């Protein structure tokens, strides 16, 4: 039950407890999996009493590469228990590269118990900051509309969608934050561009009691703030005459919307009253509901230039930092919300995993030995390494972080890094230039109506016969089909080298399938990553799937806004 | 050249069956008609009249769990169906005894009645597999780093996962697929894909011997 | 120091205290009001809320036959309840599960129930108590040369005897004399003679049980 004292008392605890309880998370996951085979090519067994000298002695190190083919083996048709244990509910994806290949993680539902008691610990620090009243709620523009089911018969997931369509989820997190303005079918709609043209329109729905403005990042704000910047005259037009506009074509949200509206003329008047006064927009978020305590997001790392504008954007209101952990691995929860963006570190909660640190303190990098969560020294920066319920065994994420103190026993730390690169030659390719050129081609169609492409992805389809590619784009508006399977036509046009040509021309591979995405997926593939437990080094999306993606794949299937087979070929 | 006196559709000598294979002996297979019981059925075993018995040097082991762990103890050089400590023996004990007794009666009230146990049978049989998903934590087998020996005491229930899918008429897949999957990571080894006869044989007959009595 | 969660009346948490003080432990016992399972308990066996419960090492182990091979497998350089081969022990876990079935089933009837049911329950343990007669033969205990493990399994039975007696208004010994015979042989065996109490005591929860359920 998410109370205020009890729980801050036993984070205090647990902050203390650190040695034992990451010894206990070790002793909880290998006592829960004893039986993986990679632990047997290890050398394990449980018990013994030498157990964390013999794991951080006999079980080596990995790469994604390496984790690749057993969560691979896990995932398609031969549903068989691997690298963790039981095939997992769930699978994400990770970001960088592996050599250009995607990367394969297992989900668990312990991940939901970890996240669960994330939030319930931070929220109720938050509170303790910021207090937010109980029979009030806030603007949330989080998302997890789109579900996949992998080539088995087995869904693959990120942690959005296997956080928000989880069965305890509704039950989990009624106590720990302020009820949701959009219904759960707005949220989870096929469409999430228009979906949460909803979104601004359902926080903005009850703004007076909205506790506070929520994204994860400072750009997921910043590009929800552009973009609630991107339907006025439009949202007052559709919630004045009680009609919404025709722009929203999905049945489920156009029944939600219409079981919602009716025609209100007056308060027009107020939104324009007030809107523009300001000299643009400073103050925006305290503008838009005047009485959130905050705007709520990650702050720091690849989020540093997106802060401003946000800052920019929340006015005078409090920015405040968030934690991080992921469906590979859960470290740090801030407990001391008031600290500004720039000096924000985070506490690590320890029974979220395992973990430990290779120093850079050397030159680049350094051939020194991993040394334990306290051993770690202040003011020098680690590299992460990753023993948790997410198949991640003594494993190498690769992002750099600094001990800038200690919350207690427990070490603080903090992110100014951004890519986990060194990339290497792939297989999902169509040179990352000739993708990027299939969309830019592609795309003017699109741009015809004022619009600039925002972001993509793909995916290899074997399932299939013959197989076929699956185009992902992130796009500003909603627009017609037409236009959508002549992209999609331009984007088979442009793959231009004549292996494709070989392809398609015979159909050894299908005809792409452009399952054109709506807005902020990717962005929630970027929001999904720089909170990842590691460092800030969570950036690099993969451009196409190898059936070894997961998190942008779990945002592959549901939200087709439109799916089409090229109509010529 | 050891003995085998088993039922083709009965899971305790399936895994006997498994165990047999899985590690490497050349073994016999005799099938007992209940009706009819062998003589050396009814010498190695005349109180329960039970299956598997396994005749080895000329002394008998009966029971399931009795005959496998009979086979870890007997040539433990290859594949150990234990871990190395005490307690992960105990472990595998543990859930053995779950695996045989409170998991084997609700998955016979399943495929063996009709009425209020088959639905209170369902609910206990579902709780049941949510348990077992969550003791396994993330355990891609049962007992130790590969096959185990209470890997053994529920592969054989696998063979049964088709009559209770489609007389429970529930999907123990959906609604945990983690286990049936688990089943499935175990049936690439040729010790379960030749110990355990066909599913459809199973459920076939799980539902003639629900036709011969009522 | 181990921690046993018992109850005064269990032949289960007796074959517990058997077992341990057979090998040589110096532990500390906890009676169980069942009415208010210990927390400790309810975090041993949450589910079961069941006894006896040996608790080493943090971890709670158990179950009665399985917390006496955990004695056996703990302290593993005296006392074995085991002889060395796999066979000899099969033979034991056995018997010893023969213990657990028609046996207790069967006591459980001569105390706990009358009329019908009761005369169906004596003829069963006195059939038990025969083929127990039976097997026992020569040896001086059960499970190897000398003191066993199904020596400590079933010698705890032997104190609710006076109350199979009584209720039953029989006399298992006529029929079958060797058997109550063995058991206080066993007797003299430090590891019972302190760890079970009294008959009358024992007779008397008989009486509760029994004049609570008519
Ligand atoms: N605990 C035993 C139970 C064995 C048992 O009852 N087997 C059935 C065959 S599936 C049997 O022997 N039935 C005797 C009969 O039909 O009379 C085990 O796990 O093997
Ligand atoms: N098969 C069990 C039998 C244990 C047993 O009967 N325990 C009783 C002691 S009377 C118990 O703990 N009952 C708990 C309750 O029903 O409250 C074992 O040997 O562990
Ligand atoms: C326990 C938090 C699980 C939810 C995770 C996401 C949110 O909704 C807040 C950011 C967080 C991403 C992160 O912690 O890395
Ligand atoms: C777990 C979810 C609430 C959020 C997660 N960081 C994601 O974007 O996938
Ligand atoms: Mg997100």
């Amino acid at each position: 039950t998410f109370d205020m004292n009890r729980v801050i008392d036993e984070f205090d605890e647990m902050t203390r407890n650190a040695h034992q309880v990451q010894k206990q998370t070790l002793k909880e996951i290998l006592l829960k999996n004893q039986s993986a085979i990679y632990l047997q090519n290890c050398g394990l067994n449980g018990n013994a009493t030498d157990p964390e000298e013999a794991f951080k002695s006999m079980v080596p190190l990995v790469t994604d590469v390496e984790l690749e083919p057993y969560i691979k083996r896990m995932v398609d048709g031969d549903t068989s228990p691997i690298l963790t244990g039981h095939p997992v509910p769930a699978i994400s994806l990770s970001s960088g590269t592996s050599q250009g290949r995607p990367k394969f993680i297992p989900f668990t539902d312990e991940l939901m118990e970890n996240t669960l008691q994330l939030f319930r610990t931070a929220f109720a620090f938050r509170n303790r900051d910021f207090p937010i009243d109980d029979n009030g709620k806030a603007l949330q523009f989080i998302f997890s509309s789109k579900q996949y089911i992998s080539t088995g018969g087995v869904p693959v997931g990120t942690a959005t969608t296997n956080v928000y369509r989880n069965p305890n989820f509704k039950a989990g997190m009624k106590s720990i934050t302020s009820p949701s303005c959009s219904p759960d079918e707005v949220i989870f709609s096929p469409d999430v561009h228009q979906a949460l043209y909803c979104h601004l329109l359902s926080g903005i729905l009850f703004r007076d009691q909205v506790q506070y403005v929520f994204a994860v990042f400072a750009h997921g704000l910043v590009h929800a703030f552009r973009t609630f910047e991107q339907v006025w005259e439009e949202i007052v037009t559709d919630i004045k005459d009680g009609v919404l506009s025709n722009r929203i074509t999905v049945p489920s949200v156009r029944t939600a919307m219409s079981k919602l509206l009716t025609p209100n003329p007056e308060l027009a008047e107020t939104i324009r009253t007030k809107c523009m006064s300001l000299s643009n927009w400073y103050g925006l978020i305290p503008a838009l509901f005047p009485n959130a305590k905050y705007v709520y997001g990650i702050m720091t790392g690849s989020m540093e230039p997106y802060v401003p504008k946000l800052r920019h954007y929340a006015g005078d209101l409090p920015l405040v930092s968030h934690d991080y952990g992921s469906s590979e691995g859960w470290i740090a929860a801030n407990v001391t919300p008031r600290l500004s963006p720039e000096e924000a570190t985070f506490a690590v909660i320890p029974n979220l995993g395992y973990f430990e640190f290779l120093p850079v303190s050397e030159t680049g990098e350094g051939e020194e030995k991993p040394v334990g969560l306290t051993q770690v020294k202040i003011g020098e920066e680690y590299e992460v390494v990753i023993t948790n319920y997410a198949g991640l065994y003594r494993y190498r994420l690769g992002d750099v972080v600094k001990v800038i103190g200690f919350y207690n026993n427990t070490p603080q730390l903090k992110f100014i890094c951004r890519r986990n690169l060194i990339l290497s030659i792939n297989i999902d390719k169509n040179t990352e230039r000739d993708l990027q050129l299939s969309v830019e081609s592609a795309a003017k169609r699109l741009s015809e109506e004022k619009i600039e492409v925002i972001d993509f992805s793909s995916y290899i389809d074997v399932s299939t016969d013959p197989g076929h590619y699956a185009i992902f784009w992130e796009i500003s508006g909603e627009t017609n089909e037409d236009v959508l399977q002549d992209c999609c036509n331009c984007l088979d046009r442009a793959f231009i080298d004549a292996g494709y040509v070989s392809s398609r021309k015979c159909k050894t591979i299908g005809a792409l399938e452009l399952r054109v995405v709506a807005k902020g997926t990717f962005r929630k593939i970027q929001e999904h990553f720089l909170g990842l437990g590691s460092s800030a080094g969570q950036f690099k999306m993969p451009r196409c799937v190898k059936p070894s993606n997961a998190k942008v794949l779990q945002i592959l299937c549901e939200n087709v806004v439109s799916s089409y087979f090229s109509t010529a070929f | 050249l050891p003995i085998l006196l088993d039922y083709w559709p009965s899971m305790f000598g399936m895994r006997a069956r498994v165990a047999l294979r899985e590690k490497g002996v050349e073994f016999e297979y005799r099938e007992e008609d209940f009706s009819n019981k062998s003589p050396l059925l009814l010498q190695s075993n005349p109180i329960h009249k039970k299956i598997p018995v396994l005749v080895h040097n000329g002394k008998p082991v009966c029971e399931s769990l009795n005959v496998v762990q009979y086979v870890d103890e007997a040539w433990p050089e290859k594949n150990p169906f234990f871990p190395s400590d005490p307690y992960g023996r105990a472990q595998a004990r543990f859930w053995a005894d779950f695996v045989d007794k409170k998991f084997t009666d609700a998955q016979f009230k399943v495929w063996g009645k009709k009425g209020e146990e088959q639905e209170a049978g369902k609910k206990e049989f579902i709780e049941a597999v949510k348990i077992l998903e969550s003791e396994l934590g993330d355990k891609p087998y049962f007992g130790g780093d590969s096959f185990g020996y209470v890997d053994i005491s529920l592969i054989t229930f696998s063979s049964w996962f088709q009559a209770y899918e489609k007389f429970g008429n529930f999907s123990i897949e959906s609604e945990s697929p983690k286990l049936i999957a688990w089943a499935k990571r175990c049936m690439e080894k040729e010790s379960v894909s030749k110990s355990l006869p066909d599913s459809e044989k199973i459920v076939a007959y799980a539902a003639e011997y629900r036709k011969n009595n009522l």
